[PDB]
DNA sequence: CTTGACAAAAGTGTTAAATTGTGCTATACT
């Protein structure tokens, strides 16, 4: 069981007494103005210096190899900003020690605060989205919660932190439950229509109609609306889904391809190619060639009128006239033979 | 467990890397870490704390 | 086979509406 395990690798590390919180809040928020002021001494980017005392933190080589195969070349462009960090007077030194110092405490405050994430991802089950899945959304919430927490507003930062898990938990909910993909305002909207439905079904005694829902939706809201918000909010059905009490059918298996042409199909396109060449045939090769130079039976494409008179070397309007009398002339042929009369759908 | 190493002019080492007996640690040669372990740099008793562990 | 005159159809470039994606909130809460 994958939950015992990290519910039991979270129960190693201990809680944080407010000493400790404060404390490791100041750290962070030391190193960071650290990384500003080496960001002043080396004039480089915060999160270049961040991210490069990470990668001398948080792991050695495995940082760099596999955020996948391409990103920041270990012997290059990691190195020599290391040692270029390296070639600095003491006061730089001591800011880059007490920046390193810093990460490390974000570390610690995001183990005990993944602790809290796992209670509020408790909170958040029958989603459409697994609980391990609910706690690492939220653990990732509580990562963006200790980056912007302030600890200088004395207020604890558990507050704060829930607010931004659940708000995560929430973009999960918006961003994965359903197989196909309903981007957050909709899914807001649904998630309003469906609790008036089922507030007014309390009151009703029964369910309401697309007119009444709607207009307790208030303004801009109608029959139409509900109806197609509702046609959206509905999810596809699994293809193996059983099919009656007989264990040996499914559910996806009594589809028919339309896509795929029937032989039958084939056969009549073939059919009607070769009865349309033979009655094409007792045409004038000119306008044979014509006609099936605005057919697309030449190169597939559709050439016009003067594209016609250009290759032939004539005007347009002897093109139309052209075709116009092929047309008819088959018109007579095929009053005969009754070949072609068919094809007609 | 650990071995104390006080120093006194900046540092050669960082924290969190790895030490052998005899490498050098601040003050340019000064002080040597004469044991294998992890090495902590400490800011405030100005100090270099040498834990024995083993890189592995 | 031809030409010119015309509108209907299909194009082409700037704008408005709605659409979607991203972030944020601080009693405390593990």
């Amino acid at each position: 069981d994958p939950v015992r395990q990290y519910l039991h690798e979270i129960g190693q590390v201990p809680l944080l007494t407010l000493e400790e919180e404060i404390d490791l809040a100041r750290k962070v928020e030391e190193g960071m103005e650290a990384i500003k002021k080496l960001s002043e001494a080396t004039g480089l980017d915060q999160e270049l210096i961040r991210e490069v005392v990470r990668a001398k933190i948080l792991g050695t080589a495995r940082i760099q190899k596999i955020p996948g195969l391409k990103e920041k070349p270990d012997p290059k462009t990691v190195e020599e900003v290391d040692g270029k960090l390296k070639s600095l007077p003491k006061e730089l030194k001591r800011y880059l020690h007490i920046a390193r110092e810093g990460e490390a405490a974000r570390q610690h405050l995001i183990e005990a605060n993944l602790r809290l994430v796992v209670s509020i991802a408790k909170k958040y089950t029958g989603r459409g989205l697994s609980f391990l899945d609910l706690i690492q959304e939220g653990n990732q919430g509580l990562i963006r919660a200790v980056e912007k927490f302030e600890y200088k507003r004395r207020f604890k930062f558990s507050t704060y932190a829930t607010w931004w898990i659940r708000q995560a938990i929430n973009r999960a909910i918006a961003d994965q439950a359903r197989t196909i993909r309903i981007p957050v305002h909709m899914v807001e909207t649904i998630n309003k229509l469906s609790r008036t439905a089922r507030q007014l079904q309390q009151e009703l005694g029964r369910e309401p109609s697309y007119e009444e829902i709607a207009e307790a939706m208030g303004p801009g809201w109608d029959a139409k609306r509900v109806e197609e918000t509702l046609k959206i909010a509905q999810e596809p059905v699994s293809l193996e889904t059983p099919i009656g009490d007989e264990k040996d059918s499914f559910y996806g298996d009594f589809i028919p391809d339309e896509n795929l042409p029937s032989p039958v199909e084939a056969a009549a396109q073939s059919l009607l190619s070769e009865e349309l060449e033979k009655a094409l045939s007792k045409l004038s090769e000119r306008e044979a060639m014509v006609l099936k130079l605005r057919k697309g039976l030449i190169d597939g494409r559709e050439h016009t009128l003067e594209e016609v008179g250009a290759y032939f070397g004539v005007t347009r309007e002897r093109i139309r006239q052209i075709e116009n009398k092929a047309l008819r002339k088959l018109k007579y042929h095929e009053s005969r033979t009754r070949k072609l009369r068919d094809f007609l759908e | 467990k650990a071995r104390v190493y006080p120093f006194e002019d900046d540092v050669e080492v960082t924290t969190g890397d790895r030490v052998a007996p005899g490498d050098v640690l601040a003050d340019g040669g000064k002080v040597k870490s004469e044991i294998y372990g992890r090495v902590e740099v400490d800011l405030v008793r100005n100090v270099v704390r040498v834990v024995e562990s083993y890189d592995i």
